[PDB]
Parts: C-alpha cells; structure tokens; sequence
C-alpha cells in the first residue's frame, strides 16, 4: 500500500560528495525502518546501512561505517494511519568503484526479529 | 414560520427610501442557525437575492446594491426589516421575505430546511 | 515502567496486550472518585441538587459510564471469560475476515487499525461467540438429561 | 492446530463519541470573590495534580466544528445564565410611561439626546399614590413612543424584563470540563497544527484545561494564545459563507473605562428594597472609551494580513476599511466589564491606514446599555444593575472574529469585516484542540490456542 | 434456527436450557441502546431534562434494569458460578421439593410451571446454596490456617 | 447458627473468614428491596418525583451503592478472582508490611485492627496485585505470538 | 362522524400582560350557524343493531 519515491539520477566525477533523497507515502513513515543498499556491477550487491525514522538510532556496515551520514526528516501526517517523510543518504569520498545501482527500502514488521529487514523498495538510481 | 406577514408602503416615490417589515409567528426566530433573507423578483426575469441577516447579525447583502441596502432585526419585536435608499424605477419589483436554516453541526431534535 | 493510561495505543498489538490492565483501570478509577462523594458530601450538602438539573444531568452521565462497564462485563460473561482478561475460545478463525499472518498482525499492526479493519465482521464474530458457547451448553445438556 | 479467536478485554481502542460532560471548578473555593461566579461555586473540585498521559505514535483526526463539545458548553452557559436570573427581581410593573427630557452633553464631549432625565408617574401600591421619582437612562434603553417627550422602556410591549441580582457576579472563571469513565478527552498538542486535520501529537486527559467563558462578539478576550505563529480558522469551503476565527500568538491590551461616577437611587419597588438605579453623576460628564496601542495594533494587523495571504494561498486584495453591521452586536464590539455592558465603535481599527500617528493610542467610543439581549431569544430580557463609582477593566485580546466578502472578481475583491459572530464560535476557539471519544475495550484476535478442556 | 427472545418459554425445560443465551441477551441489548445515547446526544441536547421529571423518571427506570442485572450477577457470584451459564453444585436435592423423575421434568415440563411448582422452596434452596459454599470456604480455611 | 450481618466483626480473622458470605449478602438484599419498587409502584405513582428532588437525591444514593459494588467486582475481576470468594495469588508477602506470624494473625487478631495496621501499604499490595497478573498476561502472550 | 363549527371567528383583545398575550373571538363574519355533527343514519342503525 506504501510507495517509495527516489530522487533523480545524476553523474558526478569522483572526489565530491552527493545526496540521495527517498520520499515516502502510503504508510506511517515512523513505523518502518529505512535501508540503503547498493547493487555492484561486477560483484555481489552489498547492504550498506539502516536508520530508524523515529528512534534515530543508526547502524551501518563496517564497509561504510566512517563514510556515510544518514538523516531522516520528520514525518508529515496524512491519514489516521498514513504519513509522508524524507530519507537522505550521503557519501564523503567518491571514487570510480562507487559506480552502481542504489535503492532505498522500508521495514517489513515493526517488532520481532525481522524489524529492519528491507521489504518495499524504490525504483533505483544510477551513478558515475 | 408558515405565517410570515409582510407590511409597508407599496407606493414609493423616486429618490426616497423603501422600508419593509416582515413579522414571524411561530417564534422560530429565537432558534439559532437561522438566516432570514430579503428577495425581489423582476417580472419576466428571474429572482434576485437581495440580502440576508444571520442568527448573530446581518453579515452580507448583494454586492450590486451593497451600499444602498440595510437589513435590520428587532429581536424582541419579533420582526426584521429591509431598507433600500435612492429608490429608482428599476427597483420596481415584487419583494418577499424568506427563511432558511443552515447547520454546520447537523445536530438538532429534527431535520431543518 | 508503565506507559500510562492508553499509553500503548500506538504500539504493536502484542505490546498493548501486555498492558491491557492499564486500559482496564480507567473504567474504575474515574468512577471510584465520583461514587466516593467524600469531597462532595460537605460542599453545600449534595452540591445543591434542588433547582439544578445539571446535577441530575451530571448524575445521568455517571450512570452511562457504569452502564457501559456492565455491557462489557456482560459480554465477557456470556462468552465464559468473566474472570480472565485473555481467554481462548472454540470458534475457528474464518480467513475472509482478515488474510494477514500472525507475525504481521501482532508485530506490525496497532489495535486501532485492527479494530478498523475488522469492524465489518464484528457482529458475525460475536454471533459465532454467542453460538459456539451453545455447544458447551449442549454438552452440559447431555450431562443433564443423563 | 487451526486458528482460534481469543477475547481481549481492555484494548486501547476508541471511537468518536458525544457524551455528557460535567463541570469542575478550580480548588480555591473562590473565597476572594464574594458571591458565586456563574453559579460554578457548586462544582466538583479539580484534582490537585491532573494525569496527562502522552500517547506515542498516535495520530487522530480532529474537527473543531464537528466537536459538539462546543454546543454542550454553549447550552451549559445559557442554562447557568438562566439559573442565575430566575430568582432575581423581574421588573414587570416598571414599564409605565415615563416623561423624559434630553440633558446636555458637556462642552468637552460630543453634543448628543443621551442620558435622559425621566420622571415616573408610576404607582407601586396604593401606599405610593403615584410617587414621582427620577432616574438616569442611557439613550439605547428607552424609545420615544409618543411625542411631547413621552417615553417607555424599550421591549416592554414585546417581552418581560428581569433585573440581574446585584450580588451575583458575571466574571468568567476557568472551568475544566471533564468526561466520565469509559469516555476520554483527546488533546492535540501541536502548537502550529491548524484546528482540524490529523494530529501527529496526541495526549489524553481526564479533564480539559481551564476555559474562561468570556462573553464577547467582535474580538475574543482573555482566551489562550497559540504558540509560535498565529492561527486562522475557516471551514473547508471558504467562500463568503463561514466566520473566520483568529487566534493570536501575542496578546494585545485594551483598557476600557466608564468615567461617570454613578450612584444608587429608587430602591424599593416590590415588597422591600428591590431595585437599583443610577443617581446623578458626580463630577465631569465623560463618555466611555477604550485605548489600544496604535503601534501594536498596526503590527498585529500587518501580521494578520500576512497570515491571511498565507492560508489564502493566492496574492489578492485584502481590505479592512469597510465593516458592515446587522443589529448592534455586529457593528460594535459587544462584551461585559464589571457588570456593565459595553458596545464599542471599531471603525478606527478597521479602516485603511487609519493611523497618522494621529494618536499615541487609538481610542474607540463606547456606549453603554443596561438592557441587553444576549441569550434572551424573544422572551426574557435582563437589566444589568448600575455600578457605583468609576469603572475600569484591562483585557487581553487573544483572538478575533472576522468574516470574508468572497467574490469571483478575479482576485480583485476580498474584504474582511469584523463579524459579530455567535458565542459558540468563542467556545470553538478554545475547544479546537480537544475531542471526546468512547472506549471500545473489546478486541478479538486469532492466536491459534484453544480451550479444549471445559469447566 | 433460533426461536428468538423468550422463544422456548413454552418448550420443554431441556429445549429452553439449550437457548438460555437468547434470554440472556435481552438483559444487555435493551440497555446497550439506552446507554448509547447516540440518537439521544443531539435531539434537543439531552432530551430537555430541565423541567421534565419524566426524563429523570425515565432514567430511574433504566437504573432499575441495571440494578436487577446486578442482583442476578451477585447471586451467580456468591454461588461460585459467575463465569458459567450452567454450573453444578454440592447441594443434594431434597425430595420434598419435587417428587418428579428426571425424564418427566426435562422432557415433559416447561420452565414456567416448574418455577411455579418450586417457588415455595426457592428461599430454602438459596439458603443451602449460600450455606453449601461455606464448606468450600471452610476447606479454603483449612488451607489458610495450615 | 449464623451470627448475622457483620456478626463476626469482633471475632478472629479466621472466624469472620468463615462467614464472609454473611457480609457479602448485605450488598444485595439492601438493593433488592429498593430495585423491587413493588411497594413503590402504587404509592402515589412513583413516590411523586415531580417537584421532589429528595426523590432524585434518594435515587442518587441508590446509585452510589451499586457503584461501590461495581468497584469491588472490578477489583476481583482484574485480580482474576471474579468467581471465587477466597483466591490465592502469586504475589509473595513482603515482611515489611507486617511481621506477625500466622497463628498470631488468624487466631489473635480481628479484621478491623488488621485493616487498620495494613491501610498504609494497601496501595502497594494492590499495585503488586495489578502487576503480578501481568506476568500471567505475558505467559498468555507467549502462547499468543507462538 | 363529521363535526363542523360554521362560525367564522377572528382575533381581538391581544395585549393583557406586558406584551401581546391573549387571543379572543371577534365578530362572526357571515351567517350564524350552530355547531353540529352528522352520522350516517343507516350505518348507525346497523351498528346499534349489531351492538
Ligand atoms: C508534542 O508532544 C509532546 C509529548 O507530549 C509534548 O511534550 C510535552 O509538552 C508539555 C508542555 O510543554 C510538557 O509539560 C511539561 O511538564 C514538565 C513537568 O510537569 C510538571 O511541572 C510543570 C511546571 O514545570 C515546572 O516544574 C517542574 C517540576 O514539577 C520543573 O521540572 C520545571 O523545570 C518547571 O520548573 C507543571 O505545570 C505540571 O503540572 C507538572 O507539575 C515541566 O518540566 C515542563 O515545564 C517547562 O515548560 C513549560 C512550558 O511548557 C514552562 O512553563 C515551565 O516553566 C518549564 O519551562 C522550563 O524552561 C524555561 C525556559 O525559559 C524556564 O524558564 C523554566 O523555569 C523551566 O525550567 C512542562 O510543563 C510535557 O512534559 C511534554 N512531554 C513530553 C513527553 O515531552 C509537546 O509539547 C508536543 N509539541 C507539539 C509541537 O506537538
Ligand atoms: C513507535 O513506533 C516505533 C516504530 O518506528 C517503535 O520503535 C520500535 O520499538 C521496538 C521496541 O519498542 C523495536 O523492537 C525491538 O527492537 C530491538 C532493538 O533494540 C535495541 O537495538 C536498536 C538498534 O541498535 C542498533 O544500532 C546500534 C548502533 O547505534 C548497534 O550497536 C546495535 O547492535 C544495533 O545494531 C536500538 O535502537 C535500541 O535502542 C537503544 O539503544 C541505542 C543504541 O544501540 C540507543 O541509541 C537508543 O537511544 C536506545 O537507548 C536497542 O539498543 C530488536 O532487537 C528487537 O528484535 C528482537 O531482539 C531483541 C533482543 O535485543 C528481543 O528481545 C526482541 O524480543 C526481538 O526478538 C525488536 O525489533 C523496533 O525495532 C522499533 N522500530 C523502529 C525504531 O523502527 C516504538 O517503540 C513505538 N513506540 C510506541 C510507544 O508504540
Ligand atoms: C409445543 O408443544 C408441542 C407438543 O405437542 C411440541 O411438539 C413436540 O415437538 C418435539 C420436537 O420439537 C417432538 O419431540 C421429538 O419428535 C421426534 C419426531 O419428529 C419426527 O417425527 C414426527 C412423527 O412422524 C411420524 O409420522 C410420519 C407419517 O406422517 C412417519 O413417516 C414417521 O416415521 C413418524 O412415525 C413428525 O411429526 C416430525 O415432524 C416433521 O415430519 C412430518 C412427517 O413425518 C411432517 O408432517 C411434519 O410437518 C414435520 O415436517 C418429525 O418427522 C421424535 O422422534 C423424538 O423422539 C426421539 O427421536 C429423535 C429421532 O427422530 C431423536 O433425535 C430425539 O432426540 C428423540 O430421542 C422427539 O419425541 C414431540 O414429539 C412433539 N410432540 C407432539 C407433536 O405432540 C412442540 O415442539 C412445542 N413447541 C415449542 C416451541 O415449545
Ligand atoms: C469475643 O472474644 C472472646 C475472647 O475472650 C471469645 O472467646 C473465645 O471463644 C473461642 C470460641 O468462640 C474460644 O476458642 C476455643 O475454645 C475452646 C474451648 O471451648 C470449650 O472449653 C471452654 C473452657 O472450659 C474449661 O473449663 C471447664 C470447667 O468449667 C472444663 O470442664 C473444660 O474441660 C475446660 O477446661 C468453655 O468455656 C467452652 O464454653 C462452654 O462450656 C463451658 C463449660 O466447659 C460453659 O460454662 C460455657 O458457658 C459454654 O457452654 C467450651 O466448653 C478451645 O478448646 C479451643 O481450642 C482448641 O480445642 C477445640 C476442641 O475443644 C478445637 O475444636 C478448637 O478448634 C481448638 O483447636 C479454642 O481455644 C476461646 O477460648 C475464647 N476465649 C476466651 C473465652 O477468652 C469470643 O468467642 C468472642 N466472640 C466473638 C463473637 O467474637
Ligand atoms: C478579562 O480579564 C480581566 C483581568 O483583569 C478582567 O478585568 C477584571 O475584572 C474584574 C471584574 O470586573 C475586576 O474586579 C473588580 O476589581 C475592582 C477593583 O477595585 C479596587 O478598588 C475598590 C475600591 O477601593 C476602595 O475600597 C477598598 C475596600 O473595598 C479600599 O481597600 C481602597 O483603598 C479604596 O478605599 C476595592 O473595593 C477593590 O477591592 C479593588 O481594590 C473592584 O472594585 C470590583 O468590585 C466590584 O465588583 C464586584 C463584582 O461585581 C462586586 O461584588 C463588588 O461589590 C464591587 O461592586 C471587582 O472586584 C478586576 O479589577 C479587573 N482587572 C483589572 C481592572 O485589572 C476582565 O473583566 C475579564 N473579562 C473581560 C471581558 O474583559
Ligand atoms: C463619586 O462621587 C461621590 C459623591 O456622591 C464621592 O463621594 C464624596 O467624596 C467627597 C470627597 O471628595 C466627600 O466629601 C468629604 O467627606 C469627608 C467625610 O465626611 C464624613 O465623615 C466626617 C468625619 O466623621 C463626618 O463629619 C461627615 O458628616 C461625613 O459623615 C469629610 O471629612 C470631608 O470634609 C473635609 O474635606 C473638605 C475638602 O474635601 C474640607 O473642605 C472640609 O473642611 C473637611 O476638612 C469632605 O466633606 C463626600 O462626603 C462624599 N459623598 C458622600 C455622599 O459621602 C466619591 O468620592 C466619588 N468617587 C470617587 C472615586 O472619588
Ligand atoms: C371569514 O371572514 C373574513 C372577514 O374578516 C374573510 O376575509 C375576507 O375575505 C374577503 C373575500 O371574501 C376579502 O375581500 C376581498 O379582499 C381581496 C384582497 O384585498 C387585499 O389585497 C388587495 C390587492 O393587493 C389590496 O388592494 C387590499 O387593500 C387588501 O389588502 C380584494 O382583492 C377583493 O376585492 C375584489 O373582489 C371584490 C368581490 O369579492 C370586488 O367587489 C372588488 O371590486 C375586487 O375586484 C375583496 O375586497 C376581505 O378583505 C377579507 N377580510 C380581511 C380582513 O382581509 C374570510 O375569507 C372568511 N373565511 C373564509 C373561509 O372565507
Ligand atoms: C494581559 O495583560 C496583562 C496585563 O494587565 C498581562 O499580565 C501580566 O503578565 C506578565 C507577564 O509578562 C506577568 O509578569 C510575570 O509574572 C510571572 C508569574 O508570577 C513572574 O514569574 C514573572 O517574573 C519573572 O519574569 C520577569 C520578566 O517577565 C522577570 O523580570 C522576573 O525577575 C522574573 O524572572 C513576571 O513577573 C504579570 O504578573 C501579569 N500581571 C498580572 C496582574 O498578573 C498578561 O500577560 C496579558 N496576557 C497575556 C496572555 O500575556
Ligand atoms: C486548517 O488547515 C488544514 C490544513 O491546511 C485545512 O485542511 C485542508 O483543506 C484544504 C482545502 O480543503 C485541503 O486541500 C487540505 O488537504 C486540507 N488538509 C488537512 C490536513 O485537512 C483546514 O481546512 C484548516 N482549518 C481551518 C482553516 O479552520
Ligand atoms: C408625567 C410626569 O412625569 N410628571 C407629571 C407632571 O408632568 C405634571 O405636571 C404633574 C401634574 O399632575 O403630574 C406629574
Ligand atoms: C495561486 O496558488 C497556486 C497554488 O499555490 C499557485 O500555483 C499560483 O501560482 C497562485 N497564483 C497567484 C496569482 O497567486
């Protein structure tokens, strides 16, 4: 029932920082987590990190621990059980190996063991 | 309600002032959320809403005749009146006083009109 | 630590089901202070109830509250669940009501949106609930006619 | 094996409901007021500490126009007014013909026939034998029925009149409205969130905050202020049909004084001393007025028109110059101060660049009536007893009541006049954040467990 | 198919004992519509209760109904049968009350003429019912004083 | 032989615990005669309740009595002891409340001076009583989330 | 049974108390006829017979 819209794609030369925006709707943005994952061209795709829109606690892979800054905009209420929000993703040092497809996803359940597990994905974006 | 007795001068000279009276019988006046309007009808043509006075106080008239129309409401006298200054031959028409109730709440003992 | 009255209204159904006593208490500790009439005993006798129909009107509001309590305790009674806050029944769950799995229901949904999703079939479920007991009534009936 | 229904008692579930609320007075006993204050002395004391339980994650839809808590409070105020008026002295025999003449306004005051000197050829009993007394009457209370300076009090041929007991006080005190158990009051605590819509930030309370029943018509007085930006409230349609509600973030101050030094006279009417009246004024003859700082009122009006083009959404010509009236209660800021009822010309506040400026503080002329028809439908009018000495009250102006003149002229026309809206709108102005719901604590859910064993 | 409220009043005691839930419901769904006050909330405020003592009088009738419910639930409570509609006890059946056999009672008599035949000894049976529990109270008393 | 209503108020706690049904009855047989309104049905219609607010005032007193009953039955309900007059719980007895041994309590003390000695910690015990159940709620919660 | 009062009453003597408070009967307009009721003689004789 929810939807995850992603920002427009753009190519920037290595060395500079960038920002991806993932806009939400069709659910309660503070209920489910937000995951960011990359599909590497030539190798296996790797999970990058997740952050809670409500708790604000963030946990990243050690492969992107000191290279990624996540931020979650405060949700905007729509219905009695639907809100809209914005999730932002950032990289500090750019390189040629950073080229690949990127996706933003939401959580499956609110509690339990499969809380932060990606469930609903965005359309994706392409890089340098 | 069913007895809205009108009174006044059916004969007015030009450049004078036309005052009219509309008396209500069934005391639905004191009930809130009631709008009491003055309406005229030119023969052959359609009907034109002149002005309305609210349960709190007269809010608006018609923009064409806004400065020359004044609707008063004598609470205790059980009536409400209309005044129209600078009477012209174009204002020669048939005048009525009509009632209607709009409820933002829809919260009453019965259904209103 | 306890979130307070209706605190888990936005929590998962499992979390609210853990603090249902909290919601149960506001049925009694609103009505303990009013029946007390201890702070009401002396203030101008019985809060001057002569020529004050608001006093009677107030009283009628108190009546509606205890009347609602009696409605819920009656329903728990005719379902054979009077003494317990959580009881299991014999009625099987017809899938047409909701198709959601258990994990999605108890760890992904709140009681509000659940009650909104099932408000359509509540009467049917109550009918099975009033009916199913009737098979227990009948088993006791077999034990009665020997 | 399979899935089985299980009963849950006490689930956090509620539905929109209208129920009977009850009154509650702050637990001071109001000993410093000398009588009862809206007859709310006899009203359950508030808890020393109220319990406000925040509800994490909860988003609920509010509608201040469909709240009905407003209609309930409105009827409660009306009925309290009647309950306080019932035992007091009714002036049915006082509608005798009066011989009145005009008396001069002072040469420092606008020459008007105002405050009329009236003699009474009325007899109370045989004992009186048509005693002749004189009293001071404001012009609005009397009408010239027949010529030769013959007069009667207005309304007397339409309806009866009753005199407010001198002892009872009209001062509004904070009243917390409480819901019974099994019901609840939901409070939206988002400061900027407009009056209606889904509130992401909801708390639950057993009783609302202290709401003062301020009787007003044009501008709201002594209310509560919205935090951060001011708030503007219309209905969904917004097209010349509703009444614009305004809640300010900064209060303006207004001082209203009646300089006339009234006294007492014409005491006994009924068996025993039963009626108060106005003796001759002592000292100068000054007319009532109210000042409002011209600087602050120009700033506040500016921020208002900024927020008007904000909620409007479209640049358009918004004027204030004009103002239109029905009756008296919409042309004048009607309200109550110390027991006397003031009616004020607001044209200086609602013009176009009225300042310069021309005064340090804008001054508004206010006339005074002792005969009022607020909640007196058709049948029973009230006489406010005269107040001895000079009158002076300071009031917070927290809100406003406006009305548009929407007109499809391609954004050319759009004029906002100070309507004299109903008193219920005043209750909506303070009940916008609250809502009444009933708890449905019965939830049934499948957990695949069955009570096989019976008994 | 269910005969309706009080439908089995002329049926054999066994048949009515099968549809006792039906008679149990009219204790609650008469009083759910009145406590609702949803159709009463808007009609002339609270159905004009000022200068109308029929309104209070009406209210007193509603009070009597919930008061009667509380009498029956109290009796089920002090007999240790709160949660159940059919409960067996420890009181033996003294033959002086009725000499009729089981088949004649449950397959030949209606609850009306039975209640009329035993109205004479109802108080005595209630006394044994209030007394017999007291031996359970005493067994729990043995478990209390160790 | 039965001492009568509140007869064992000066007896040892064990003796009163044997006749708790006696004290339980005055909750119902005061309110059966008033809800009866049989001797009230004909006397000047409904005891002239028009222009007599004592009639309403009287009625409000009857309301307070059934309201108090509902408070006690609610407490027995949320402690899972609705159907029984004597129930054992899971809450252990903290010695700070009273240091007296069992023999001294049940064979040397009356319920009055006991309730006076423990009125200080009643709220704490009720809190453990509302809390302890919550671990049963949680065990049922484990059976719910499978 | 049809019952008619043929007299054409009006209104008069309005104000008694403070304000217009009392209704009365003006002079009749038209003929002076006394009130009456008809009942079909056939049907009433049949009904009395069955009674
Ligand atoms: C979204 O939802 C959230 C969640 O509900 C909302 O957050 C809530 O907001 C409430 C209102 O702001 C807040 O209420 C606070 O209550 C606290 C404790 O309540 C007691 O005390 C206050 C008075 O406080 C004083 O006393 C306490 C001790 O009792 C001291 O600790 C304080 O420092 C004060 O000295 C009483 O009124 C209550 O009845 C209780 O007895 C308070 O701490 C707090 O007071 C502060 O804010 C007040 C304005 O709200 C202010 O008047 C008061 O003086 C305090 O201000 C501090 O800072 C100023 C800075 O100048 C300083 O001068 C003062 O001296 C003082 O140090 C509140 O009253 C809820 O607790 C809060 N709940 C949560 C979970 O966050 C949120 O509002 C809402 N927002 C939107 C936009 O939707
Ligand atoms: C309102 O709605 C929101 C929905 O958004 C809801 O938030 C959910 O809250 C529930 C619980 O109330 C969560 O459900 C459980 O969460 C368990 C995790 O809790 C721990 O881990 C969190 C993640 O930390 C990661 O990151 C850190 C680095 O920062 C890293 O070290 C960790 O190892 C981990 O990778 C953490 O946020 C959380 O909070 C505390 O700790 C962090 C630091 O770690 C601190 O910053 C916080 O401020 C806070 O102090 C805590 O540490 C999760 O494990 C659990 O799943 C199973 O595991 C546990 C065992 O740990 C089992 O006991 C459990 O039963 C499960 O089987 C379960 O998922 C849920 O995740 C939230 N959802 C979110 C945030 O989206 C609110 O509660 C709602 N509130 C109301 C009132 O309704
Ligand atoms: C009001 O009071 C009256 C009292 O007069 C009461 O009527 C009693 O109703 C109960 C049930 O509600 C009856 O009790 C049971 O009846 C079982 C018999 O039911 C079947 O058989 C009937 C007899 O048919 C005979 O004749 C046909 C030829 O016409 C023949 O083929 C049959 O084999 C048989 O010999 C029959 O009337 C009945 O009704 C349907 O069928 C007939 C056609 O057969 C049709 O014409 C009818 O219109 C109707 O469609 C039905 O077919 C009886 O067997 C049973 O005894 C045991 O057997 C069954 C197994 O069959 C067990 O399940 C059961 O538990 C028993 O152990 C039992 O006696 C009782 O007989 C009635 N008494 C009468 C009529 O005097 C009303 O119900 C009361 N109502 C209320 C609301 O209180
Ligand atoms: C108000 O407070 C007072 C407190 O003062 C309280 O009195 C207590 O009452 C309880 C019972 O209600 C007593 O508790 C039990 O008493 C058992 C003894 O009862 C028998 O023995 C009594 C003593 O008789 C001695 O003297 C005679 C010679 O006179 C001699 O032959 C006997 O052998 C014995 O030595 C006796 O008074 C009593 O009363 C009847 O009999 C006498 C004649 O004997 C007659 O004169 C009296 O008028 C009366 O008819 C009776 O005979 C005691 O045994 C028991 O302890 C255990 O033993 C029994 C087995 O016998 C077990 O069944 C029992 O469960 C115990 O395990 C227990 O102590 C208590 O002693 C009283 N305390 C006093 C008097 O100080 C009132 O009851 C209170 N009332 C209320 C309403 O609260
Ligand atoms: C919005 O909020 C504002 C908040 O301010 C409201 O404005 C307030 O209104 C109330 C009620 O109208 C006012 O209360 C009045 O205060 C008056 C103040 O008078 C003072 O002086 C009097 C005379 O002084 C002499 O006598 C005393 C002894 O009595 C000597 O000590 C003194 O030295 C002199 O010799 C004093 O009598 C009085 O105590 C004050 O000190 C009072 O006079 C006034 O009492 C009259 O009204 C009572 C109620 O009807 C009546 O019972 C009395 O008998 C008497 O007739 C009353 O207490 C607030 O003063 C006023 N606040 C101000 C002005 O700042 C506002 O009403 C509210 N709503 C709206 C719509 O604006
Ligand atoms: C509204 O208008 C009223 C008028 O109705 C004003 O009330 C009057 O106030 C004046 C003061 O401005 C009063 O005049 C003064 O009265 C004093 C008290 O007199 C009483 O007490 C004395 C002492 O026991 C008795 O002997 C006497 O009989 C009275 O019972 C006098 O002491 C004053 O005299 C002194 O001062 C004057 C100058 O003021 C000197 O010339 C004298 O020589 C002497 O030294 C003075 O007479 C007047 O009495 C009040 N009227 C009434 C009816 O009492 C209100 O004050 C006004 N409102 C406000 C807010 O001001
Ligand atoms: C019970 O009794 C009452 C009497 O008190 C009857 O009411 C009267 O009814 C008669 C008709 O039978 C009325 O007489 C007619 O009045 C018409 C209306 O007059 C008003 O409207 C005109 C037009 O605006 C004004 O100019 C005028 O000033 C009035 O305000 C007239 O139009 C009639 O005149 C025409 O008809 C007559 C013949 O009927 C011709 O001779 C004329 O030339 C002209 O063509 C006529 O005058 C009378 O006015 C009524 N009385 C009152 C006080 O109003 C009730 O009808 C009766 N009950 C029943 C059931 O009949
Ligand atoms: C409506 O107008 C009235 C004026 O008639 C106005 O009332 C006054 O408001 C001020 C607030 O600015 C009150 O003053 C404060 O009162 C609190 C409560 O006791 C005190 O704690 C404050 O002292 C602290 O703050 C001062 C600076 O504001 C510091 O200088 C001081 O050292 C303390 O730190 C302060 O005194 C004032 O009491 C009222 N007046 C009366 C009579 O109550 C009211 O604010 C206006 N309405 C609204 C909604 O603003
Ligand atoms: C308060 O503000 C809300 C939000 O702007 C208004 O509701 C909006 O109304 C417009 C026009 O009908 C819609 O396009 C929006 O979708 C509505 N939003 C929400 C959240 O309801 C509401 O009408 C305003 N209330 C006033 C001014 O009294
Ligand atoms: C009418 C009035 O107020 N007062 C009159 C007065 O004008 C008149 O001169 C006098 C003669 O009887 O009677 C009195
Ligand atoms: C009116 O508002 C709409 C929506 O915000 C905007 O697109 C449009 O440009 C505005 N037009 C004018 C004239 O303000």
């Amino acid at each position: 029932q929810g939807q995850l819209v992603q920002s427009g794609a753009t190519t920037t030369k290595p060395g500079s920082s960038v920002k991806i925006s993932c806009k939400t709707s069709g659910y309660r943005f503070n209920f489910y987590h937000i995951n960011w994952i990359r599909q590497t061209a030539g190798r296996g795709p790797e999970w990058m990190g997740w952050i809670s829109p409500y708790s604000g606690d963030k946990n990243l892979a050690p492969a992107f621990q000191d290279r990624v800054n996540m931020t979650t905009d405060t949700e905007v209420p729509v219905t009695s059980f639907t809100s809209t929000g914005a999730a932002y993703m950032e990289i500090r040092n750019l390189t040629s190996d950073d080229t690949g497809t990127y996706f933003c996803a939401k959580g499956l359940l609110r509690d339990g063991s499969s809380t932060w597990l990606p469930y609903l994905w965005g359309q994706g974006t392409l890089l340098t | 309600q069913v007895q809205l007795q009108e009174s006044g001068p059916g004969r007015v000279k030009p450049s004078e002032t036309l005052s009219l009276t509309c008396a209500v019988s069934d005391d639905s006046f004191g009930s809130s959320y009631f709008y009491w309007s003055w309406i005229r009808q030119a023969p052959g043509k359609g009907l034109e809403w002149i002005g309305y006075i609210a349960y709190s106080g007269g809010v608006r008239y018609n923009p064409s005749l806004s400065s020359r129309v004044t609707i008063s409401r004598n609470i205790h006298e059980r009536q409400f009146y209309l005044r129209l200054t600078s009477m012209t031959a174009a204002d020669t028409a048939v005048y009525y006083c009509a009632r209607h109730c709009e409820d933002d709440y829809g919260y009453y003992s019965a259904a209103q009109s | 630590v306890f979130l307070g009255f209706l605190g888990a209204a936005g929590s998962t159904m499992g979390a609210a089901s853990m603090t249902l006593t909290v919601q149960a208490r506001n049925l009694l500790s609103g009505i303990v202070q009013q029946q007390s009439n201890l702070l009401r005993a002396p203030e101008c006798q019985q809060h001057l109830l002569k020529d004050t129909h608001w006093g009677i009107k107030q009283l009628q509001a108190r009546v509606l509250a205890v009347e609602h309590y009696l409605r819920d305790q009656q329903l728990l009674g005719i379902w054979g669940c009077s003494g317990k806050l959580i009881c299991c029944t014999n009625v099987p769950w017809n899938s047409s009501w909701s198709n959601r799995n258990l994990s999605e229901i108890w760890d992904n949904m709140t009681w509000l949106q659940w009650d909104k999703e099932i408000s359509n079939y509540t009467q049917i479920i109550y009918g099975l609930l009033e009916e199913s007991q009737n098979q227990q009534e009948k088993n006791e009936q077999d034990l009665l006619a020997l | 094996e399979n899935l089985w229904v299980t009963v849950y008692y006490g689930v956090p579930v509620w539905k929109d409901a209208e129920t009977t609320l009850f009154c509650a007075s702050d637990a001071k006993a109001y000993e410093t007021k000398k009588h009862n204050v809206w007859a709310t002395h006899c009203c359950v004391p508030t808890d020393p500490n109220p319990q406000e339980i925040h509800l994490e994650n909860v988003t609920e839809e509010f509608n201040m126009w469909k709240n009905n808590m407003v209609e309930q409070m409105h009827e409660d105020i009306i009925s309290l007014w009647d309950q306080s008026l019932k035992p007091c002295v009714k002036l049915t025999p006082l509608c005798v013909t009066l011989q009145c003449t005009n008396v001069t306004n002072n040469i420092t005051d606008d020459m008007r026939g105002e405050l009329k000197n009236c003699s009474f050829n009325m007899t109370t009993e045989l004992r009186d034998k048509k005693q002749k007394v004189y009293s001071l009457f404001y012009r609005l209370d009397v009408v010239q029925i027949n010529s030769n300076k013959e007069y009667r009090l207005i309304n007397c041929n339409t309806s009866a009149i009753t005199q407010a007991c001198p002892k009872v006080s009209f001062e509004p005190i904070p009243i917390h409205y409480c819901a019974p158990a099994g019901f609840a009051i939901l409070k939206c605590k988002d400061k900027k969130f407009n009056g209606t819509g889904p509130c992401p930030n909801v708390s639950t309370v057993q009783c609302t905050h202290g709401i003062k029943p301020v009787v007003s018509t044009q501008l709201l007085l002594n209310g509560s202020l919205a935090e951060e930006e001011v708030i503007i409230r219309s209905e969904n349609i917004t097209n010349n049909a509703k009444n614009i509600l305004v809640q300010l973030n900064t209060p303006v101050q207004i001082n209203c004084t009646r300089p006339n030094n009234n006294t007492v006279k014409s005491i006994r009417i009924g068996p025993g001393q039963w009626f108060y009246y106005t003796g001759d004024i002592i000292g100068d003859i000054r007319q009532a007025h109210c000042n409002v700082s011209k600087a602050t009122w120009n700033e506040t009006l500016g921020k208002v028109v900024k927020q008007l083009r904000k909620h409007f959404g479209n640049n358009t010509i918004i004027r204030f110059a004009n103002s239109s009236g029905g009756d008296l209660e919409v042309t004048t800021h009607s309200f109550n101060c110390g027991g006397e009822f003031f009616y004020c010309n607001t044209s200086g506040l609602f013009n176009s660049t009225w300042i310069s400026g021309s005064n340090d503080s804008i001054t508004l002329p206010c006339r005074i009536k002792q005969i009022i028809n607020m909640w007196q439908r058709i049948g029973q009018a009230m006489y406010a007893p005269p107040i001895q000495g000079v009158i002076r009250c300071v009031s917070n102006i927290t809100g406003l009541i406006l009305t548009r003149d929407g007109g499809s002229t391609n954004s050319t026309t759009e004029t906002f006049r100070p309507g004299g809206g109903d008193m219920r709108d005043n209750w909506r102005s303070e009940l916008y954040k609250y809502k009444v719901v009933k708890i449905e604590p019965l939830g049934v859910a499948p957990t695949r467990c069955k009570r096989r064993v019976v008994g």
